[PDB]
């Protein structure tokens, strides 16, 4: 038996050619009842190319399609596909009942609106991520259907489960474990209310921790969705060397830090942010890297700006169209103009000489009281240059998402920053500086340094390393204040269920004239346990022989961008 | 009327970009002390109770 003479009677709203297309069926193959149900409607999921779903996701809810075998010849068996389609639907009034202001502000269905499957299942997921309510029963349920006058009404009916909120998460990064607890309670007012969120949360690795209490008002004014968010938080980070993945104990800085900062949506693709931050690096025996005053403390006052574009695909894990854009600017006040303190002479000054017959200057041997000799106690100048933190940060991100044959896409990644001083007598500052190569792991780390991934190649192994030689600091990473990365991936997936989504990818990269990196992965994202990817990556240039790194393998849990 | 599922955790499960009124996300403040996309131990134990 074999098919023959898919017919499609009674349609309107789509012509016979688009609907054949998608049925998928030629005249001659053989007969497959289960896969004509299949392609007719896959009751399965929700999100099938089906042609259920295909009249019911514009509106027309009363559409309806069956199947009627006509003639049976041949051992060739012909079909008249019939559909009945009826009015558009329109919401007319949505309610919603079983918890007011916070859950209607967050509904897509709203009246006057065509109908969509799509809508309600985001409203359905939109309203699960506000977490008050249990995730298993949010039930859209329809009322006053009237196919008469074309309306439709909906009830959401939801269980309440409580506002708080227990999290227990994990990642790894850098070659290191990282986990955060977070008590969080989801509901404020200024008590039971409004949807301002205030959470106490700790994050560890093996070289930090930090303590954060965090409130977060998602809908600033009650009209449009500002976020207002403020952070208090002190951190407790140890000298890391990521390459050998040892810790020392006795070299550690504790940062006390204030910020406010606020996210507007503006085109409308594109979203502001601002952020005015304070943080007090109190130091403890940190003589590693550029840094000399390590029993002193710094201070830093920064506002942050961001313009950022973002229209990517539908799913955040596998984007299939669109681009992404970022520019951020980070500035703190220019103290060197208004402060009238000579930075090029001040190792030229009595108060900043090496001292100790008692007070005396020394070179150590005794120079007399000869105010121009001695040597320039380092720590002292440096403490004086970098008492309150003077850089201006840039940074620019462009990533470019393309499909090309297939199912395949490919993604196209460049970014640029840059960190300066206003007065160059002051010198860049030895924090929020960029360290390049690796697993790649975010801000964590709030002293501003940005670990940037480069695979292929050791957790920070290409970032600059003091070259003095007899500097008697040889080896130690002192940061980049510029760098560039341009990567290249190709990505092909074998799950897009909601369950699981798993790809697998190519990538070339260029990090820096640069270093180039190729290299093949795998990755696997489920909701419970999150992002893993495996990546294997050969690197053709070298961290005194001229030969390449060679091969090197990373694991990595959690969006470590 | 073909009506949604009875069970809606796929539906929140399954994730989307941000549109038009939803909360706008920061990205010039510092760490907010999460691993986003990261592994949820109190997703996993309610997962293991639902399985009990």
């Amino acid at each position: 038996y074999y098919f023959g003479n898919i017919k499609f009677l009674g349609n309107t709203v789509y012509s016979d050619q688009q609907l054949n297309r998608y049925l998928g069926i030629k005249k001659g193959e053989t007969y497959n009842g289960v896969l004509l149900e299949k392609r007719i409607a896959d009751n399965t999921k929700p999100d099938g190319e089906d042609i259920t779903n295909l009249y019911q996701n514009n509106g027309y809810l009363f559409s309806k399609i069956n199947a009627v075998e006509v003639k049976t010849v041949n051992d060739t068996i012909d079909f008249e596909i019939r559909i009945t389609e009826g009015p558009i639907a329109y919401f007319n009034k949505i309610y919603v009942t079983g918890n007011d202001h916070v859950i209607y502000r967050e509904l897509r269905t709203k009246p006057g609106n065509k109908y969509s499957k799509e809508e309600l299942v985001r409203t359905i997921r939109e309203i699960g991520q506000l977490g008050f309510f249990d995730p298993e029963s949010i039930k859209p349920e329809f009322r006053n259907v009237d196919p008469a006058a074309g309306t439709v009404d909906i009830e959401y009916q939801l269980v309440e489960k409580g506002s708080s909120q227990v999290e227990l998460q994990g990642g790894y990064g850098g070659g290191g474990f990282i986990g955060t607890l977070g008590l969080s309670f989801n509901n404020f007012s200024a008590p039971m209310g409004d949807g301002q969120k205030v959470a106490l949360r700790l994050q560890g690795s093996t070289y930090f921790q930090t303590y954060s209490l965090s409130f977060s008002e998602p809908w600033f004014g009650g009209k449009k969705p500002v976020q207002f968010s403020s952070s208090i938080s002190y951190s407790k980070q140890f000298n890391y060397n990521y390459s050998s993945r040892d810790v020392n104990r006795n070299q550690s800085f504790n940062i006390f830090t204030v910020q406010v900062g606020l996210a507007k949506r503006l085109d409308d693709y594109f979203v502001l942010s601002q952020s005015v931050s304070y943080q007090h690096y109190d130091l403890n025996n940190y003589y590693t890297g550029l840094f000399t005053f390590g029993n002193g403390a710094s201070r830093n006052l920064a506002y942050t700006i961001g313009l950022s574009r973002s229209n990517k695909g539908v799913n955040p894990i596998f984007p299939t169209y669109g681009s992404e854009f970022s520019i951020s600017a980070k500035v703190t006040p220019p103290y060197s103009l208004f402060n009238n303190i000579n930075y090029g002479d001040l190792q030229n000054q009595k108060e900043y000489k090496t001292q100790y017959n008692p007070g005396d200057y020394t070179k150590t041997v005794s120079v007399g009281s000869d105010y121009k000799s001695a040597d320039t106690d380092v720590g002292k100048v440096d403490q004086k240059k970098y008492n309150w933190l003077e850089y201006y940060k840039v940074k620019f991100k462009a990533d470019w998402y393309t499909k090309i044959y297939g199912k395949l896409v490919l993604r196209t990644l460049t970014e640029f920053g840059f960190l300066g001083a206003y007065d160059q007598s002051r010198g860049v500052v030895p924090f929020e500086r960029f360290y390049l190569g690796g697993d790649g792991m975010a801000n964590y780390s709030m002293d501003g340094r940005e670990t940037i991934q480069l695979r292929g190649y050791p957790n920070n192994s290409l970032t600059p390393i003091i070259e003095d030689r007899n500097s008697s600091r040889y080896g130690q990473q002192i940061g980049a204040t510029i760098y560039n990365k341009f990567s290249m991936e190709l990505r092909y997936p074998i799950t897009l269920k909601s369950s699981a989504s798993i790809y697998a990818l190519t990538f070339l990269e260029a990090g820096s004239d640069l270093n180039r990196s190729a290299g093949a992965g795998l990755r696997v994202f489920m909701p419970a346990f999150g992002l893993l990817g495996i990546d294997f990556g050969y690197g053709f240039d070298a961290l005194t022989t001229n030969k390449a790194n060679g091969w090197e393998t990373h694991f990595i849990i959690g969006q470590q961008f | 009327v073909k009506s949604l599922d009875s069970n809606t955790q796929k539906y929140v499960d399954m994730q989307f970009e941000d549109d038009r009124q939803s909360t706008a996300k920061n990205t010039v403040m510092y760490s907010d002390q999460t691993i986003k996309y990261g592994t949820d131990f109190v997703r996993i134990f309610k997962d293991v109770k639902k399985l009990l």
